[PDB]
RNA sequence: UGGGAGAGGGUGGUGGAAUUCCCGGAGUAGCGGUGAAAUGCGCAGAUACCGGGAGGAACGCCGAUGGCGAAGGCAGCCACCUGGUCCACCCGUGACGCUGAGGCGCGAAAGCGUGGGGAGCAAACCGGAUUAGAUACCCGGGUAGUCCACGCCCUAAACGAUGCGCGCUAGGUCUCUGGGUCUCCUGGGGGCCGAAGCUAACGCGUUAAGCGCGCCGCCUGGGGAGUACGGCCGCAAGGCU
């Protein structure tokens, strides 16, 4: 679910928080954290180059086990969900039997304590993981390597999930959560079910801090700028676009398909974005 | 509990160690969920009035059990699963009626 | 060249179709109302389909077709008579078959069907 | 649902005697029962009202007994609903 | 020339009894009504239900071809 | 206590036919559509055929003058959870009952909010036709919406234009489901014609609109008007009074 406050501040009439409920344990794995060197969007020449970033809460970044085969048929429990403010999903808090400890996101579904496992011979059921040749079609799934051995690339966001439409040679193929029919390949593993805190997207901030708190700036609109900065801008009082809407380095931002050509990926596309 | 009749249909093609291994699975699934057996009558391949699996043929299997009413469905979920696995029904076992 | 094929006749309220097919399906000639020269309801006729089914036949026939098993879908008007003109047409018609298609209650059709 | 068994043990557990069958005591008894396990019930499928029908009418039922043992056997009235917790 | 005379005993519930049960289906696989079966009531629904389970199973058609 | 039938309601799985689009093979001059035509689609390869895949929705025959439900309403198969109801045995409590202003809950379609979904169909909309005109009836497209989840919305030819319970008053034929002794008898529902009786007539008639008792709602010429005012409800459209 998600929390709403009742309008005792201008700013909460409409904000709204996650509910968290599905938390466990307040407290990071010490362990598993390590420091995440914020940036200012700037780059390795103090020059920035994602405009608008800078000045949100400090953050301690979990190291996260995107490759799961690291360990196959090691079962484990999942013995706390956290909360990583390093991205939308949760995280899982696994003890392995060896004794080990790492982190994971959470699918939704799981529950604290029960077990889970990798392994090509691994149970399918909500918090394992299989390459995808050992998958059954039609099953929903996330944290899918997009190539053998990179880490998981797919699915990784609040309630997102790929599902599996058929099989082809070496490879196999997966609906992904742009609908886009992609060919991956089936020793690239995955981790059945889907992403949890799927009621992320359904969030209010509610007032204009709580997206510094995110890190993000304010962002101006180019009829605010002026020709020198912007080509939307200037012009006396206001204004249309004058031109084909374009973003502040000419280029324009209605349409102008920019995926390149001839890139080699697309042999193992098959269906671009819908909607 | 309650006697049902577990109605599964499986690819025909399969050998023999492919074959009762799935049932091997069937029979320890069926365990693992509180199943007892009764009956049970294994019909062999057979002839379909219509392709399942895109496979005009089709071998069944028949289990008559007990198991516990409030565990059956996760079981035919569990059935289901198996790529060869193609067909399951289960149904309350019922008195027969009669013509004539 | 083929000896043996099919015939399926799409019997329509506004047209009927004839369209010979070789025995794993591929089609092979076809042939309907417009194709002998009618334009409009005319081809919503049986004699439509008799030179329509014949013109079709005849074209067949010309690629070596002498045996074909035969298919009709639809409700048309113009349908039995074209079955009629292919078995006195000059094929052995080897078997007759009605696969007219019949949903079981699902998609809605149109405002007119109501 | 609810099994003869446990059906009986109840009625034991409140007949007013021996072969005592279909009285206030256990006619509330069974209700209590039976209600007591539709909302618990309820509490889930929330949209099969259908269901919370007769609900309704078996409170009215055993809300219309309850009275006629409260205007009857007081010291009875209370005992009883005290033991299966019933007053909201 | 009613079905049920054809037939003695038989389990309206033997929904895998496709010999007999495919007896009710007309040679176009429909399901045969009552002026057809010779069926009654109860018995009738009783059928289907039967006839549908097994039509489930791959036994029996949904629906067949015609030939004339 | 023992049973029986059933689209009663809810959750989760699931099965096949058809429409639409995508991919592949084959193939040629028109398909589609109408009262007739045209817009439209088609040599950039459509229509009709075969094969594979994706997605949504509704469940053909069974099926019906049928069934269940207080109502709206409910229809592929399966299981689970659950309601009401009927029959028998005549076992227990021993008038514990009927009605019900208020209150509360349910409430088809459309409509609203949020987030999904989106094949077919389809208000507004565009187009093509008929017309003196055609902001329409017919045709080609097509957006919301129709589908799921959670919230509202609470109206209708929500009809049997027939409030609910009980008792009394010929029968005949059909049908559903029970019980018997199985010819037939008895309970409960669903239709039909009709005893007396009622009724302004048409009509009803053991499912009353008949003779009665109890309780609630309601009418008091037509229109103005289910409008105005106030009050309540609602995000709004609008509802109640
Ligand atoms: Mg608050
Ligand atoms: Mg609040
Ligand atoms: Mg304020
Ligand atoms: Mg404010
Ligand atoms: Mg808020
Ligand atoms: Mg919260
Ligand atoms: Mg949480
Ligand atoms: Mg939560
Ligand atoms: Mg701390
Ligand atoms: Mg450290
Ligand atoms: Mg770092
Ligand atoms: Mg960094
Ligand atoms: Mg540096
Ligand atoms: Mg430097
Ligand atoms: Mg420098
Ligand atoms: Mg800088
Ligand atoms: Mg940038
Ligand atoms: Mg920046
Ligand atoms: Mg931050
Ligand atoms: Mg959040
Ligand atoms: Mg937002
Ligand atoms: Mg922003
Ligand atoms: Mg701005
Ligand atoms: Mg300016
Ligand atoms: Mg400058
Ligand atoms: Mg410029
Ligand atoms: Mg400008
Ligand atoms: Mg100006
Ligand atoms: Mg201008
Ligand atoms: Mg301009
Ligand atoms: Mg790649
Ligand atoms: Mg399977
Ligand atoms: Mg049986
Ligand atoms: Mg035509
Ligand atoms: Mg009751
Ligand atoms: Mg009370
Ligand atoms: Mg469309
Ligand atoms: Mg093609
Ligand atoms: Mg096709
Ligand atoms: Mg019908
Ligand atoms: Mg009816
Ligand atoms: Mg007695
Ligand atoms: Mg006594
Ligand atoms: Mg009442
Ligand atoms: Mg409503
Ligand atoms: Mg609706
Ligand atoms: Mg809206
Ligand atoms: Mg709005
Ligand atoms: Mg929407
Ligand atoms: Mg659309
Ligand atoms: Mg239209
Ligand atoms: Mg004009
Ligand atoms: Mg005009
Ligand atoms: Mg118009
Ligand atoms: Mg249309
Ligand atoms: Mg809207
Ligand atoms: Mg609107
Ligand atoms: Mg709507
Ligand atoms: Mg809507
Ligand atoms: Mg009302
Ligand atoms: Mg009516
Ligand atoms: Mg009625
Ligand atoms: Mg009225
Ligand atoms: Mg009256
Ligand atoms: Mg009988
Ligand atoms: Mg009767
Ligand atoms: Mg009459
Ligand atoms: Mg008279
Ligand atoms: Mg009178
Ligand atoms: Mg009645
Ligand atoms: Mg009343
Ligand atoms: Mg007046
Ligand atoms: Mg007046
Ligand atoms: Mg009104
Ligand atoms: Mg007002
Ligand atoms: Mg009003």
């Amino acid at each position: 679910a998600v929390k709403k406050f009742k309008p005792y501040t201008p700013s909460r009439r409409f904000m709204t928080v996650a509910d968290f409920s599905e938390i466990t344990k307040t407290e990071p794995e010490k362990s598993l954290v390590k420091p995440l060197k914020k940036t200012g969007g700037r780059n390795n020449q103090g020059r920035i180059t994602v405009r608008f970033r800078g000045g949100g809460h400090k953050r301690l970044y979990r190291i996260i086990d995107f490759k799961r085969w690291d360990k196959v048929g090691i079962p484990a429990k999942v013995a706390a969900i956290e909360y990583d403010p390093n991205r939308s999903a949760r995280i899982a808090l696994l003890h392995y039997v060896d004794g080990e400890k790492r982190y994971i996101i959470a699918p939704d579904g799981l529950q604290v304590g029960q077990q889970v496992v990798a392994g090509p011979d691994a149970p399918i059921q909500v918090g394992n993981a299989l390459p995808l040749r050992f998958i059954p079609v039609g099953t929903v799934v996330h944290a899918v390597e997009l190539e053998p051995k990179k880490g998981a690339k797919l699915a990784r966001a609040a309630g997102t999930s790929a599902q599996i439409q058929g099989r082809e040679g070496d490879y196999v193929i997966l609906r992904l959560p742009s609908g886009e029919l992609r060919k991956v390949h089936g020793e690239c593993y995955a981790t059945v079910g889907a992403v949890g805190n799927a009621d992320h997207k359904n969030i209010v901030l509610g007032k204009a801090g709580r997206s510094r708190w995110l890190g993000r700036r304010p962002h101006v609109r180019g009829a605010a700028m002026n020709p020198v900065d912007h080509p939307h801008g200037g012009g006396e009082g206001r204004a249309p676009r004058g031109r084909p809407p374009a973003s502040p380095w000419g280029w324009q931002t209605k349409g102008l398909k920019t995926r390149k050509r001839r890139k080699p990926s697309s042999r193992f596309i098959i269906a671009r974005r819908k909607k | 509990m309650r006697r049902y009749e577990v109605n599964i249909v499986l690819n025909p093609n399969l050998d023999q160690s492919q074959l009762a291994l799935e049932k091997e699975i069937i029979q320890r699934a069926l365990e693992n969920y509180g199943a007892r057996v009764e009956k049970v009558e294994e019909l062999g391949l057979r002839r379909l009035a219509y392709p399942i699996a895109k496979d005009p043929q089709g071998y069944f299997l028949w289990y008559q059990v007990e198991m516990p009413e409030d565990r059956v469905n996760d079981l035919a979920r569990e059935l289901r699963i198996r790529d060869n696995v193609r067909r399951v029904m289960v149904v309350k076992s019922q008195e027969p009626f009669l013509a004539n | 060249q083929v000896a043996s094929g099919r015939a399926y006749i799409h019997a329509s309220y506004n047209n009927t179709i004839v369209t010979i097919t070789d025995p794993d399906g591929n089609p092979i000639t076809w042939s309907s109302g417009g194709v002998i020269g009618y334009k409009g309801s005319r081809k919503g006729t049986p004699y439509a389909a008799q030179l329509a089914a014949l013109d079709a036949a005849k074209k067949a026939m010309a690629y070596g077709m002498q045996s074909v098993d035969v298919i009709v879908r639809g409700t048309g008007a113009g349908r039995e008579q074209a079955i009629r003109a292919l078995q006195a047409s000059g094929l052995q018609v080897k078997s007759i078959v009605d696969d007219t298609p019949v949903p079981h209650n699902g998609c809605r059709p149109k405002k007119k069907f109501r | 649902p609810i099994t003869k068994e446990e059906k009986q043990k109840v009625i034991q557990e409140f007949a007013r005697f021996p072969g005592d069958t279909g009285s206030t005591e256990v006619q509330v008894a069974l209700l209590t029962l039976r209600i007591n396990r539709l909302s618990e019930h309820l509490k889930v499928h929330k949209k099969d009202h259908h269901s919370h029908r007769g609900l309704l009418m078996m409170v009215g039922q055993r809300r219309r007994l309850l009275r006629y043992l409260q205007r009857e056997d007081p010291e009875r009235y209370r005992a009883l609903i005290e033991k299966l917790g019933i007053r909201g | 020339a009613k079905v049920k005379a054809t037939l003695g005993e038989f389990d309206l519930r033997d929904y895998r009894n496709v010999e007999v049960l495919k007896r009710f289906l007309s040679e176009t696989g429909k399901i045969l009504p009552r002026r057809r079966t010779g069926l009654s009531a109860k018995e009738q629904r009783i059928l289907a239900k039967t006839i549908k389970r097994a039509r489930i199973l791959g036994l029996l058609p949904f629906t067949e071809k015609l030939v004339r």
